[PDB]
RNA sequence: CCGCUGGGGGCGAGUACGAAAGGACCAGACCCCUAUAAACCUCUGGUACACUUGUUGUCAUUUACACGGCAUAGCAAGAAAGCUAAGUUUUAAAAGGCUAGAUUGCCUACAUUCAAUAACACCGAAUGACCCCGACUUACAAAAAGUUUAGGACUAAAUUUAUGA
RNA sequence: CACCUCGAUGUCGGAUCAUCGCGUCCUGUGGCUGAAGGAGGUCGCAAGGGUUGGAUUGUUCGUCCAUUAAAGUGGUACGUGAU
């Protein structure tokens, strides 16, 4: 991690946003990306315009203690072409995490976001770090605690 | 082996790329009757060069020679 | 041939000073560098992987075996191939040897390539490559690779880039088949033939065989067996063939295909063939031949 | 479709190999009986490998020679400016008779023009060099051709003083027989 | 290099001067060479009990193919030629006859060493 | 600061022997003797030229010391390409035993270590049978001439369809 | 992201089995072949049209000596480079290739000439240059190497018109 | 059936070159075996790459010559004439 803490500090997004930490503590993937969706298009925000593109800097972190619920670990897939002759490429869940834990969420949260030419920028400023920590140690960082789990 | 629609001002303009030519970065000039040509070219009086005035070779003695002229 | 690279907005809103202060104090805290190898003899890792070598193809010739079989040999010519810069875990993210080859006059290279030479204190090579190496194959800078790092009887995987041949229609590229010489076929006598298969697939695949450019490829011969090292002469004698034109240089590794991390029992010297009394060893000079090794291998006329 | 340029061989100059080689020998015929011609680059460089095979054909002075230079060679006026003019001009010459200098294009294809010259004549446009360089017997070169089995190889006149002491004698003349 | 419908002298006197070479044994795909054994056919007999039209067994001893050996020598024969086979290995005919019967051959045809007037 | 030469600057050492100008060692023709040898400089010390005008002069050189090792070895008559020869071969087919070969030879097929020869023999049982044989190969015993016939062609692939009768040399059974 | 690792017969075994004839699973490894794929010209061959030899007709030839033109290169035979296969090597777990590339390092970098299709040559050269071309030698290269700055890549002086190129 | 093209649009063949499915002919394999291992019959997984000759018919139909481990069946406008 000696030039991972230098790179994630490089900054090609737009700056006047808030930073946001979310744990990813006993979160299934499906809700957190609901609410990660939320606050990255920009509509916590009552000065929100559909044109404008503003949002927050979404860190996430523990992204593997983010659990798939009734054994979508061995039968949910990731398919995907090459433009190739028999290019069907479909990966399971397991080795989804096995090749990078952290595209469960990165992918949950690419199928909720709007389907145009903005989404680029959107998904820039989600950062998703396996592990307890983040090189933004030192910024402004304001914690977005999900609402309580317990409706059920 | 035909056009089924006609060619747009923009995709003509795209298309003729390769017609155009590429300019050269160097030329060799004569400061006297400011002849050009390239640095690898005698551009003088017995090449095409109705300007010349000979002070583009500025040196050429070579009076001594002998030999049997054939006749 | 790349992607528009980057937006690139300055304004931080004034967190660039938590950035600045964060990258000071990210590169001093990291660690210092590892030091120089220093490599003597050192045991055989059966996990352990060696450096390769730049050798240049000088041609084939014809030798006979003690048994009496004549063997297609191609020579190469190790061109005081050097260890020229170093990547390791600590620093790199990976650990590599970095080799080069041949000679080139200041005036005939880059000043950008020229500079890296004159920093690292070697001579200005005409080829740098690198070759993945272990932990304790880490040679260090300026030591040479010649062919005393290989042995007789050893497999080599020798990598290559293949001769120029220009434009070539799919009769020799893809090795096709045509249309009949003289049966009615008119103008199709190197065709291609049929290329897609109508209006279901409607397109022509990714992958589609047809007539391009082919030569200068980077083929790779695996697993072809050593002959003869001439140490002195800096000559190895590979057995069979070598792809690429005389006088262009190829690379050589132990054979990863035959891997069982035994090494086949050669008697390969782990991390290159550290010389003991480099002194009394001549220039370019009035020098001479010197004496070689060779394998036999069992029974070439065991029956008819 | 042979490979004749990248694979050192004589150009085909768009032409079937009989019309080639007499094309030469029309060309190496101007070119001794006027001393520049100007043609296209292809010409010209063809022109100065044969010009170089011709003139030295003409330096041996053999009758062999002079029969394969009858064939070669046309004019008949210009064979024995060949044998005589040229073969004593370049008596001494290791190659390089010819020189090419790059004079533009021409305006009916615009194909590139070279002036094709013989050297070391009155005449010429640029200084010749001398064929043999006479060496000091005080410097590295001759000791490096006196260990190593090299000739002399001096500069000389058409008749050296060698030759003085026999040509002197009233008794070697036979009177002219 | 002996392709398949070709044609061959059967050299000894088992009753055929030619056959037709119909198929190859072994996975041997393109031709066939000096010492395999390939199936043929006898087109035309000398006129004694192997008659025309029989399907037999025949090896190659001689082929106007060059014939490599190992040390970098090869054996150029002026005939492509073949002797006749039994289903036990075994030439139907007593002696390969030295018309065209020399060849160079020591792998289990010791049979065919003594039919032969000369090996090598 | 410091200045030092360095181990690279540790090549310049005395020559071995030390008044040579040709290198020595040159498997290369009589005259015209070559100035460096084409495999030891690398370029760190040599009157510079091109690969593959360096590595096609080593093959010559490296073929040129195998083939004086095997003249060295055994002698060879000098033949032309119209005679009657005797080879005394070896069959590493067999256990290395000599077996005598007569036959007239039809070419002087080529130069170098890989010089080869075709000795015809019509065998008058069995019709001519040609042979090709490597001059420098190590089963080589020796060879010797007894039969000339003189031709003005260098090889003579018309006598393989010319009298078959008046070339009987070998009819060993 | 592409390619993607094919088999058969022996040896294992006259075998464990099996009254007995009748003969294996293991491919685990070695020996042969054969594909497919990738190369290479070392061997063997093919071709080789400014190469060598022989020869016919005819036109030139103050010698119907030598040489030259045309007749498919007139014909026929034999050739070296280059190309090529029918030739020669290699085809394991993952090997291997192609495109993009965090990084790291470096920077005396405007890109002209050496032949109009560099594919020779960028893993080459431009005069402190053998890069190209020519000349000389080599039958132990039926010719691709070695010497050589003669010619072209121009260029400089107060210690060499200049490298031991 | 007549919904689509008659301001006319290659199919009923193979020659070359392909891609995909498995209801697997082989190679890789597991169960039941009336299973002496061989040699078979099914049944379960598996589509990586292999499926050659030509004599006769305009035949994509079919044999029968004899070789292989086998001489697979289909979607491909019963693939493929701006080749
Ligand atoms: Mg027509
Ligand atoms: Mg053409
Ligand atoms: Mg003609
Ligand atoms: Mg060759
Ligand atoms: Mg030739
Ligand atoms: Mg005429
Ligand atoms: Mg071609
Ligand atoms: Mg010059
Ligand atoms: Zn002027």
């Amino acid at each position: 991690e000696a030039i991972k803490h230098l790179k994630d500090l490089q900054h090609i997004k737009l700056e006047g946003l808030r930073f946001r930490i979310i744990d990813a503590k006993g979160q299934v993937v499906g809700r957190l990306a609901e609410q990660i969706s939320v606050i990255l298009q920009g509509k916590d925000k009552p000065t929100y315009n559909p044109t404008k593109e503003q949002g927050d800097v979404v860190i996430v972190v523990n992204a593997s203690h983010v659990e798939l619920t009734h054994d979508k670990w061995n039968t949910k897939l990731y398919r995907w072409h090459t433009g190739y002759p028999g290019g069907l490429r479909s990966r399971p869940a397991g080795d989804q995490w096995e090749k990078d834990p952290r595209m469960l969420l990165r992918n949950a949260v690419s199928g909720m976001l709007p389907k145009n030419k903005s989404r680029e920028a959107r998904m820039e400023k989600l950062k998703i770090f396996p592990e307890a920590d983040h090189p933004f140690q030192g910024f402004p960082l304001v914690p977005y605690v999900p609402p309580p789990r317990r409706l059920q | 082996a035909t056009p089924k629609k006609k060619l747009s001002l923009h995709r003509r303009g795209n298309r003729r790329v390769w017609y155009w030519l590429k300019r050269k970065t160097e030329v060799a000039k004569c400061s006297y009757c400011g002849a050009l040509s390239g640095r690898n070219q005698m551009f003088s009086g017995a090449a095409g060069n109705s300007a010349c005035t000979g002070q583009c070779v500025e040196q050429a003695p070579t009076p001594p020679a002998s030999s049997y002229p054939a006749e | 041939g790349y992607q528009p690279p980057k937006p690139r907005f300055p304004l931080p809103d004034s967190i660039a000073s938590i950035v600045e202060e964060k990258t000071r104090e990210h590169r001093r805290s990291a660690p210092a560098p590892p030091p120089a190898p220093k490599l003597e003899p050192r045991p055989m890792t059966p996990t352990s992987l060696r450096t390769g070598c730049i050798a240049t193809k000088a041609g084939m010739t014809q030798e006979w075996d003690e048994h009496g079989v004549r063997v297609p040999l191609t020579v190469l010519w190790v061109d005081e191939c050097q260890v020229v810069g170093l990547k390791t875990r600590p620093v790199h993210g990976y650990n590599a040897l970095m080799l080069g080859s041949g000679y080139k006059r200041q005036k005939c290279m880059s000043p950008s390539e020229a500079g890296f030479f004159l920093k690292a204190g070697v001579p200005f090579k005409k080829l740098v490559a690198e070759w993945q190496v272990s932990e304790d194959a880490l040679v260090p800078v300026g030591t040479a690779i010649g062919a005393a790092h290989y042995v007789a009887g050893q497999r080599v995987d020798v990598t290559g880039w293949t001769k120029w041949k220009g434009f070539q229609g799919v009769m020799r590229r893809w090795g096709f088949k045509g249309l009949p010489a003289s049966h009615g076929v008119s103008l199709s006598h190197r065709a291609p033939g049929s290329i897609g298969n109508r209006q279901d697939p409607g397109k022509i695949w990714k992958g589609k065989k047809l007539p391009g450019c082919m030569g200068d490829e980077r083929r790779t011969v695996h697993n072809c067996l050593v002959y003869k090292v001439d140490a002195a002469r800096n000559l190895v004698y590979l057995r069979g063939q070598v792809p690429g034109p005389v006088g262009r240089s190829v690379f050589l590794r132990d054979s990863r295909l035959a891997s069982p991390a035994l090494r086949a029992s050669w008697g390969l010297p782990f991390p290159t063939h550290v010389p003991s009394a480099e002194e009394l060893k001549a220039a370019p000079a009035p020098g001479d031949v010197s004496v070689v090794p060779a394998p036999d291998g069992p029974g070439v006329t065991a029956w008819r | 479709a042979r490979v004749r340029v990248r694979l050192g061989d004589w150009n085909r100059l768009n032409r079937k190999w009989q019309h080639r080689v007499s094309m030469m020998k029309t060309m190496v015929t101007q070119l001794l009986e006027k001393e520049r011609i100007r043609t296209t680059l292809a010409k010209a460089k063809t022109l100065q490998r044969y010009a170089d095979k011709v003139i030295t054909l003409g330096k041996q002075g053999t009758r062999e020679a002079w029969s394969e230079a009858r064939g070669i060679v046309r004019t008949d006026r210009e064979l024995h400016k060949l044998f005589t003019q040229v073969a004593l001009r370049y008596r001494e010459r290791p190659g390089g008779f010819t020189r090419l200098v790059r004079a533009g294009w021409r305006e009916r294809d615009a194909a590139p023009v070279a002036f094709v010259e013989l050297v070391d004549r009155p005449g010429e446009l640029r200084p010749a060099n001398p064929a043999l360089q006479r060496p000091n017997p005080l410097s590295v070169q001759a000791w490096i051709r006196q260990q190593l089995g090299q000739p002399a190889r001096e500069p000389s006149p058409l008749l050296p003083p060698s030759v003085q002491q026999y040509l002197r004698e009233e008794n070697r003349i036979q009177q002219g027989r | 290099m002996i392709p398949k419908y070709s044609f061959l002298k059967i050299v000894d006197n088992s009753g055929a001067k030619l056959a037709q070479v119909i198929g190859f044994y072994g996975h041997q795909g393109g031709y066939a060479s000096v010492g395999d054994v390939v199936k043929v056919v006898v087109k035309e007999a000398r006129g004694e009990k192997t008659t025309a039209g029989v399907m037999r067994k025949a090896v190659v001893v001689e082929q106007k193919y060059p014939f490599h050996r190992q040390n970098g020598s090869h054996v150029q024969y002026l005939r492509n030629a073949a002797v006749l086979l039994s289903e036990k290995g075994q030439p139907i005919g007593n002696k390969v006859r030295s018309m065209l019967g020399v060849e160079f051959n020591k792998p289990r045809w010791a049979k065919l060493k003594s039919l032969s007037k000369r090996l090598f | 600061r410091l200045s030092l030469p360095q181990r690279v600057l540790r090549d310049l050492r005395p020559p071995v022997q030390p008044y040579t100008l040709a290198p020595k060692l040159a498997q290369r023709p009589t005259t015209t003797p070559a100035q460096y040898t084409p495999w030891t400089p690398t370029r760190a010390l040599q009157r510079r030229a091109h690969v593959s005008r360096r590595m096609g002069f080593l093959m010559h050189v490296l073929e040129r010391e195998q083939m004086e090792r095997v003249r060295a070895a055994r002698p060879l008559p000098e033949f032309r390409a119209g005679d009657v020869l005797e080879v005394r071969m070896m069959v590493p087919e067999a256990e290395r035993k000599v077996v005598v070969y007569r036959g007239v030879c039809i070419a002087v097929y080529k130069k170098g270590i890989r010089s080869s020869f075709k000795i015809y023999n019509v065998f008058p049982d069995s019709g001519g049978v040609v042979q090709h044989i490597p001059l420098y190969m190590p089963d080589l015993v020796g060879v010797k001439v007894v039969g000339r016939i003189p031709a003005s062609q260098e090889r003579l692939y018309y006598l393989l369809e010319r009298e078959t009768g008046t070339s009987d040399y070998t009819f060993q059974t």
